[PDB]
């Protein structure tokens, strides 16, 4: 128990910090990856003055503060503020106090070997928690639908992945990364929609067209003939009702969006896309390997939960693998978690014991001890 | 060191002048303090065979002055914990028996029926109503039983 | 969900067909054959109680296995009623 | 204003007292005779030996034992494995709970080190004299 209840699960991400209990079957924390810098010098009313803010009060008081996102593409960027949001994690959102909680933490796919070393300096020198361990995400997320060896596309909110791992070890060689995700996604959404004759004039209006990509759209297979199908105009037409009455209509550009992924044209992005890409990972990767990654396209990330996704990208690979291939793409209900459930799972086992870097490992072999 | 404090403020010279001359013991070398090889000796004494992982971890457990080594004190501290753990267990496992005395139907409860007789089986004059009452002071969850939890908290405190 | 019938089949048997030979390799090692067959006549006599007490040796440990497990299955019993108890969906 | 109230708690707690203070008692019964049990059921199940003659006996009987040893073996495994499989399930109840209330009293697995009590005994013989539990020290008369 002294850790079986006590072990932390942190996912960083770009955009939002999954956070909770290993043993839990969900994050008990979650919450956007800001931290606001006041621009003018007040108080809120029984409040002293604050010099930072992070997550939500963030958010929510974002007209008075400038607000920096630490974690740029899945790397953390600034250092400062991201041990910021860590705190913030730890003794407000979890209410726990660090030392005495093994911490096991993520970090991205090809992160530099010199932040895994420094994310070590600062958990174990500033915030002095008992052990910890950085796992990959691409890797947590595979481990979370039971397998060892698959392809994991992996979308969140300012990177998408492709990491491809053969009996846990994923091949840094054949890793890609689009830069293209959930964030670019609710920017493209917002124009075809003003284009629609709109407007997203106040920071309620901003917000929310993030609202209506998540509950309304979809990636339709046969996106061509599904174009052709608004124009007949039939019943496909889906109007959601704004902070007040004014109901607006998203018939069309509910998958126009979500056709960006597969089309990054869609954006002025001459990258290619998401599909063509988990191929190249592929034909990138050992050839005696490639019909296990083919049948075990492993789906995790917030912006792989549009509906449809897998369908397209079932007939998406189908169609460029060899036919003497199996396709097999596996999106799991809890995916915008995976990530996180793959670490509490992990973290919570039996057999991670004699994994977790120990202060007695790092005080005696320095950062260079977890970084493997 | 505010452990260190709390520490030896448990402890009565009794204590602290055994645990010296256990700790004399563990300093090889007399110098002041156990190392990381002053240790693995006697933890085979012991009857152990740590790692070196498994020693550090053990000396780091209370070296406050990152010294890589454990002082009287630092050792004091960690007698004290093991004390306290020590006390617990034996505390829990003790009430963990009892429970399964007073159980025995074995439905891993203890109704108003066994309250009774266990009580009725002790010396003490007791008439319904106070078994009753004890139940009802006890049963926090208000479904009859006493479950291994509840019976933790009523013992809590009885010797 | 008959798709996952396939699973039962290469599950079970795969899971319970590792148990066996591991039963086997294991219990294989703990065994030294009756070599001493007509070597000497007293030594059937100091050598008959020795098997006699490695007998007794594992009959005893068998015993306390035994008794082990029914105190772990009280300890679910009580550890089952704890979890409920410990539900309130509230 | 319930001045008296004070009485009642008293008695549960003694009553508890008389509680506990029973189970103890019986605690060791259960356990003497449990083992009363275990030295019968050995009994029966393998008697004092009493060697046999001296020709076909003692081999005849060799060859018995030796075979019902890895009777006994096998059953001594099957056993340790409907254990092993027990101790699992309950750990994995352990966990059911901990993520749902978190360190709870009573883990069944209990990670044990020696106690201090045991390290002092282990380390100084003779002069370990400490009935060390809980009770503190404070000046006399
Ligand atoms: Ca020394
Ligand atoms: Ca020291
Ligand atoms: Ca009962
Ligand atoms: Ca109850």
């Amino acid at each position: 128990d002294e850790d079986e209840t006590t072990a932390l699960v942190c996912d960083n991400g770009s955009g939002l910090v999954k956070a909770g209990f290993a043993g839990d079957d969900a994050p008990r924390a979650v919450f956007p990856s800001i931290v606001g810098r006041p621009r003018h010098q007040g108080v809120m009313v029984g409040m002293g003055q604050k010099d930072s803010y992070v997550g939500d009060e963030a958010q929510s008081k974002r007209g008075i503060l400038t607000l920096k996102y630490p974690i740029e593409h899945g790397i953390i960027t600034n250092w400062d503020d991201m041990e910021k949001i860590w705190h913030h994690t730890f003794y407000n959102e979890l209410r726990v106090a660090p030392e005495e909680h093994p911490t096991l933490l993520t970090e991205a796919p090809l992160n530099p070997k010199a932040n895994r070393e420094k994310m070590t300096q600062i958990m174990f020198e500033t915030f002095n928690v008992p052990a910890m361990y950085v796992a990959i995400q691409a890797v947590l997320s595979l481990y979370a639908s039971g397998r060892t060896t698959g392809i994991v596309l992996d979308s969140g909110d300012g990177v998408t992945h492709n990491v491809p791992i053969y009996e846990g070890y994923a091949l840094p060689h054949a890793i890609m990364r689009l830069d293209l995700a959930g964030r670019d996604l609710t920017d493209y959404l917002m124009k075809i929609l003003t284009e629609r004759g709109y407007s997203f004039v106040t920071t309620a209006e901003r917000e929310i067209v993030r609202d209506i990509k998540e509950k309304l759209c979809y990636v339709a297979l046969d996106f061509e003939n599904e174009m052709a199908t608004a124009a007949s105009s039939s019943s496909l037409e889906k109007s959601y009702e704004l902070p007040d009455g004014q109901v607006i209509t998203i018939g069309n550009e509910r998958f126009r969006c979500p056709e960006t992924l597969f089309q990054p044209s869609f954006i002025g992005m001459e990258s290619a896309g998401i599909h063509e890409t988990t191929y190249n990972s592929i034909m990138k990767c050992d050839i005696d390997i490639r019909k296990d990654l083919y049948a075990n396209n492993v789906m995790s990330g917030g912006t792989t939960m549009y509906p449809g996704i897998a369908d397209r990208m079932q007939k998406e690979i189908t169609a460029l693998a060899p036919s003497t291939m199996k396709i097999k793409i596996i999106a799991p209900p809890e995916r915008k978690y995976s990530v996180w459930i793959g670490g509490s799972i992990l973290a919570s086992l039996s057999t991670f014991q004699q994994m977790w870097i120990t202060k007695q490992e790092y005080d005696e072999a320095g950062p260079s001890i977890v970084h493997r | 060191t505010d452990q260190q404090a709390e520490a030896r403020a448990f402890l009565s010279e009794e204590m602290i002048a055994e645990f010296k001359a256990a700790f004399d013991m563990f300093d090889a070398d007399g110098g002041g303090d156990i190392s990381t090889k002053e240790l693995g000796t006697v933890m085979r004494m012991l009857g152990q065979n740590p790692t070196k992982e498994e020693l550090d971890a053990i000396i780091e457990e209370v070296d406050e002055d990152g010294s890589g080594t454990i002082d009287f004190e630092e050792f004091l501290v960690m007698m004290v914990r093991q004390m306290k753990e020590d006390a617990k267990g034996k505390s829990e496992e003790e009430l963990a028996n009892c429970f399964r005395i007073f159980d025995k139907n074995a439905d891993g409860f203890i109704d108003i029926e066994e309250l009774g007789e266990i009580l009725r089986a002790t010396g003490e004059h007791v008439t319904e109503e106070d078994i009753e009452d004890l139940m009802k002071d006890s049963d926090k969850n208000n479904d009859g039983r006493i479950d291994f939890d509840e019976f933790l908290k009523m013992m809590e405190g009885v010797q | 969900s008959y798709s996952s019938y396939l699973a039962k089949a290469d599950q079970k048997r795969g899971k319970k067909q590792t148990a066996r030979e591991t039963k086997k390799k294991v219990l294989a090692e703990r065994r030294k054959p009756l070599n001493i067959d007509h070597l000497n006549e007293d030594k059937l006599r100091d050598k008959a109680k020795e098997l006699w007490d490695w007998l007794y040796q594992l009959q005893t440990e068998k015993y306390d296995f035994a008794e082990q497990i029914k105190r772990k299955k009280y300890e679910i019993v009580t550890l089952r009623n704890r979890i409920d108890q410990a539900q309130k969906h509230s | 204003e319930e001045k008296k109230r004070r009485a009642a708690t008293a008695r549960r707690q003694h009553l508890k007292s008389a509680m506990l203070q029973l189970a103890v008692t019986e605690i060791e019964k259960e356990a003497a005779a449990k083992e009363v049990e275990k030295q019968n059921y050995l009994a029966e199940h393998s008697p004092p030996l009493s060697l046999p003659g001296s020709m076909q006996e003692l081999q005849e009987l060799s060859k018995k034992l030796h075979a019902k040893i890895d009777s006994v073996d096998e059953e001594r495994y099957d056993t340790e494995v409907k254990l092993q499989k027990t101790i699992k399930e309950l750990e994995d109840l352990s966990q059911k709970l901990f993520d749902l209330r978190g360190k709870f009293k009573r883990p069944p697995l209990r990670r044990v080190r020696m106690s201090a009590d045991a390290m002092l005994r282990a380390l100084l013989g003779s002069k370990h004299k400490v009935n060390m539990d809980l009770r503190a020290n404070l000046k006399q008369v």
